[PDB]
């Protein structure tokens, strides 16, 4: 497998955290 | 509650599995239990099912099996393999002979994408954050995997990542921390930070770091960046030859790791310092760890929970076949789902 890039990756945990990021 | 089981000989091998298990195929065999990886038509999963077919040979095979169902249970995080189901065709302790786990077949180990891509470094900060996450959830539980290595991470293409394949005695040794190689003491949680620190250290510079070919090889290896050891660490070593050996050594001081790791993110290269410490009581923790500034983007100190305690008295029971047998029959019987 090939693994996408940070940028372009969606998983629950990413979401997460990226929803953190704008809540500040 | 008993499922309809169809049965059917793969490779020489007999499989008696629950019909929602389907398209077997096996995907390997060893010592310790042939596996298939099939689809599971109840989670749509594509799933490893591992047969154990010699659980209780021995005292140390039926402990040892009854410790694997044990841990496996109690797993229950986002960045570690948990178990989706467990069981047997019998139906009843008597006939009870065969075990049975499932497994997500997530991905593809991390070994296996190295081989196919350069990684980038904001993957190599997703990634090892996410196996801290992981051991901080496992050591909590006073857990240690004791096993960590490429070939025990599972990742998809999405970057998700969990430990699987936990050490269950109580290549390989190149992510072995230098107390447990040799068995200098009783071993510490953080021989798995010390793995963390060699896979890391493999995933920046693209080259295995301690690629010894013999325990002296390899601890010479380790003692040449690390340094040897002093007396603080020395007083810790249990085995008088191990201290004679010891000293018997020339002395190395630890080396300045900027220069072995040129052009990497110097925040990476500091938090490589704190893991691979010779002296395991002053390795950082994986809680401390996921507090580093090198993983500023993903640090979330209300989302990296802790387990729920772990009963390791068993450990120390000294009982029959037949009764750690009657023990992990019981555990699969009590087997709940997830959802």
């Amino acid at each position: 497998i090939k693994i996408k890039k940070i940028e372009d990756a969606s998983n629950p945990l990413l979401l997460k955290r990226r929803k953190k990021a704008r809540a500040l | 509650e008993r499922p309809t089981f169809y049965r059917q000989e793969l490779n020489k091998t007999i499989w008696e599995v629950p019909e929602r298990y389907q398209n077997l195929s096996p995907v390997g065999s060893g010592a310790y239990g042939s596996v298939c990886a099939a689809f599971d038509t109840k989670t749509g999963l594509r799933v490893a099912v591992k047969k154990l077919s010699r659980p209780f040979q021995s005292i140390i095979h039926a402990k040892r099996t009854y410790r694997e169902l044990r841990l496996l249970k109690h797993m229950k995080h986002e960045n570690v393999i948990g178990l989706l189901d467990v069981f047997t065709p019998a139906r009843s302790l008597e006939e009870f002979n065969d075990v049975y786990l499932v497994t997500h077949l997530m991905g593809a180990d991390l070994n296996n994408i190295v081989k196919c891509q350069k990684l980038t470094d904001d993957h190599v900060q997703f990634l090892i954050y996410q196996i801290l996450r992981g051991l901080k959830y496992i050591h909590s539980a006073d857990i240690i995997h004791r096993d960590l290595k490429p070939s025990n991470l599972a990742v998809n293409e999405d970057c998700e990542l969990k430990i699987l394949d936990f050490g269950l005695a109580r290549a390989t040794r190149w992510y072995r921390a230098p107390e447990i190689m040799l068995n200098w003491m009783h071993y510490n949680q953080t021989v798995d930070i010390w793995s963390v620190g060699c896979i890391m250290a493999e995933l920046l510079t693209g080259r295995t770091l301690f690629p010894g070919t013999d325990h002296i090889d390899q601890l010479k290896l380790i003692l040449r960046l690390v340094g040897t050891p002093g007396a603080e660490l020395l007083k810790k070593i249990s085995s008088e030859s191990a201290r004679n050996y010891i000293q018997s050594l020339t002395q190395m001081p630890k080396m300045n790791f900027a220069n072995v790791f040129i052009g990497a993110n110097p925040l990476a290269v500091d938090l490589l310092e704190k893991m691979l410490v010779l002296d395991s009581d002053k390795r950082i923790t994986a809680a401390q760890a996921l507090a580093h500034a090198y993983f500023a983007q993903y640090h979330d100190p209300d989302d990296e929970p802790v387990a729920d305690p772990y009963d390791q008295s068993f450990e120390s029971r000294d009982l029959l076949i037949d009764e750690w047998k009657s023990l992990t029959y019981d555990e699969v019987i009590s087997f709940v789902p997830p959802p």
